């Protein structure tokens, strides 16, 4: 769809994760890639397929933020499943083709969403002439100076006018209606009332598929979990039996939903692992073959972490400012703020358990809980939160491990 | 009654007399035979019932609505259902119709009939009329209301069930 270069893509792919260029490139190539295919001929358009991509990487460190931005910067239906939702169907469990479901499910939550934007002027125009018809009762056959329908529009916009706020006046009007109401009713009870006529079905259910078949994403999480490891046997044939099960998938097949047949030959999939324990070589054949792109992501830094709690666009602090605003409150963080807020943040990555940026949520909304709380009864007030404030709020918490592993 | 009209000089008109009768006496002196239509634009005059006309005034109206203006047309839509609609049917009656475009006569047959000048005169007295207004409009330089006008008391002093209460409607265009 999109007619970004991949360049393109990574630009704006930067406005919300820091760092991590080579999986941005991934992502970017595989997305220029559906745009080049469609500019192919006949046979070479069902012979190219998606080049899938295996991102491999540490905890919170862009993996999904990154095919989510992609998803969303390509208005793609995006589906994330866990791969070893699945490990326990050899008891029972959701079926892999649910994946195709669901991607489906949301991706008409999507095209219904979206099909109320372009329907929330229709209402409000070619719709609100239903009150204005019950104000001023159109003449008997209007004439016809295509002027005339226009002429009022004195008497006629002088009600449309009024019509600015001004209501709560009942009236009534019209399986119609005729029904006698009001207006902070007959008007809404217009909004949907006219809108579900200029929405039709056979189109809109049937593009979903449309979508999903041609620009989905789907992303298994934890693809390494369900490799091979050398600790049982009985496990990994569970493991290796969801391999199995996602292999019709990604290789190209049929599946079934309340909605339609849906084919996943074009469907583009994101697969993703730590591989601390197993690695991408323990996937089996079939399943390597179909994830042609690999790419790692780093670890976090404490400067990436400087940079994530800024820099993109509605970062935690950005929003926190926007939310504290709505108290009538000033927030602002100096720069050695955020450098402390980021140390903390690696301190208790690091003394306990890591996990990546998101951390920097959890420590970000601990220090402001206070402000958090008060900030309605501090209106209109400069509150800044500098290095001082920072340490004087989360010291003792970082300092203490055990109370670290309940508070942080 | 007498329902005349005339165009003479970018002026046309439509003026009748005012009496209706049953049997041998009059009823009423002053009915109102020659009203005014679509936005006051279109003329017209009549002979008959006075709620014919306010039906088959008001429905023509809007075939003049259904055709922008267009005079014959909506006269022509008009004289259609005049003769088809099961109720319309029974209506009974003679409207005269005049705009800046032409003027002529609709009859519950459903015909729509053009004069030879734009000269009607329909109703009992209607040929004295045309007698008179004929003679005046081929001899003299008189107006095409001035026509109608004495036309229409000619008519009235023959015709017996012609009265002398005028309603007249012109109309300038040029
Ligand atoms: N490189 C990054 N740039 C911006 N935000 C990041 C980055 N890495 C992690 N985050 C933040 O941390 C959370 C971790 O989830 P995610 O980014 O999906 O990674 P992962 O899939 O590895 O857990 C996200 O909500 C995101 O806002």
């Amino acid at each position: 769809h999109s007619e970004m270069t991949p360049r393109e893509i990574v630009s704006e792919l930067d406005k919300h994760i820091i760092g991590q260029d080579n999986a941005k490139r991934s992502v970017a190539i595989a997305l220029r890639n559906r745009w080049r295919r469609m500019q192919l001929n006949e046979e070479l358009r069902h012979e190219v397929t998606p080049k899938n991509i295996l991102m491999i990487g540490p905890t919170g460190v862009g993996k999904t933020e990154i095919a989510r931005r992609l998803a969303k910067l390509a208005n793609a239906p995006f589906i994330k499943v866990e791969a070893t939702k699945f490990t326990e169907v050899g008891y029972v469990g959701k079926e892999v083709d649910s994946i195709i479901r669901d991607l489906t499910d949301a991706a008409v939550k999507m095209v219904r969403v979206q099909a109320i934007e372009k329907n929330r002027y229709r209402a409000e125009e070619l719709a609100e002439e239903r009150i204005l018809d019950v104000l001023i009762p159109p003449a008997k056959n209007n004439w016809g100076q295509t002027e005339q329908q226009q002429e009022p529009s004195a008497a006629r916009q002088a009600f449309r006018k009024k019509l600015r706020e001004g209501q709560l006046d009942d009236k009534e009007i019209e399986k119609q209606k005729a029904r006698k109401l009001k207006i902070k009713d007959a008007m809404k009870l217009l909004i949907e009332e006219e809108a579900a006529k200029l929405v039709n079905p056979e189109e809109l259910k049937q593009d979903a598929i449309d979508a999903v078949e041609q620009h989905g994403i789907v992303f298994i999480d934890e693809i390494d979990k369900i490799c091979k490891r050398g600790e049982s046997s009985g496990p990994d044939v569970s493991r290796e039996g969801v391999q199995r099960d996602l292999l019709p998938l990604v290789e190209g097949c049929t599946v079934s939903t309340k909605h339609g047949m849906v084919k996943t030959d074009h469907i583009l999939f994101i697969a993703s692992g730590a591989f601390q324990i197993a690695k991408p070589s323990d996937l089996i054949p079939e399943l390597q073959g179909r994830l042609p792109i690999r790419v790692e992501l780093q670890a976090l830094t404490t400067s990436d972490f400087e940079r994530i709690l800024t820099e993109p666009n509605a970062s935690i602090t950005v929003q926190y400012k926007a939310l504290m605003a709505t108290e009538g409150v000033n927030i602002e963080f100096t720069d050695s703020g955020i450098k402390r807020i980021a140390e903390a943040a690696w301190q208790v990555n690091e003394s306990t358990e890591n996990i990546g940026a998101r951390r920097l949520h959890t420590v970000l909304e601990r220090l402001m809980e206070e402000i958090s709380y008060d900030a309605s009864d501090l209106s209109g007030q400069n509150i800044t939160i500098d290095a001082d404030y920072v340490s004087k709020h989360l010291d003792a918490l970082v300092a203490d491990e055990d109370l670290s592993r309940f508070i942080l | 009654t007498t329902i005349v009209s005339v165009r003479r000089n970018g002026h046309v008109v439509i003026a009748g007399d005012g009496q209706a009768t049953l049997g041998n006496t009059v009823m009423k002196g002053n009915v109102k035979k020659v009203r005014r239509l679509y936005n006051d634009k279109v003329i017209a005059g009549f002979a008959g019932g006075t709620a014919d006309a306010f039906t088959l005034f008001e429905l023509f109206e809007r075939k003049l609505e259904m055709h922008q203006g267009h005079l014959v047309k909506a006269a022509v839509e008009l004289a259609k259902d005049w003769r088809t609609d099961r109720m319309l049917r029974k209506l009974e009656a003679l409207l005269a119709v005049a705009d800046e475009t032409a003027s002529l006569i609709i009859t519950g047959n459903g015909d729509v009939v053009q004069p030879e000048n734009d000269l009607i005169a329909i109703g009992s007295g209607g040929p004295y009329a045309q007698a008179a207004a004929r003679a005046l409009l081929e001899n003299t330089e008189l107006s095409a209301r001035e026509i109608a006008e004495k036309a229409l008391d000619i008519a009235g002093d023959i015709c017996i069930y012609t009265n002398h209460f005028h309603t007249i409607e012109e109309l300038s265009y040029k």
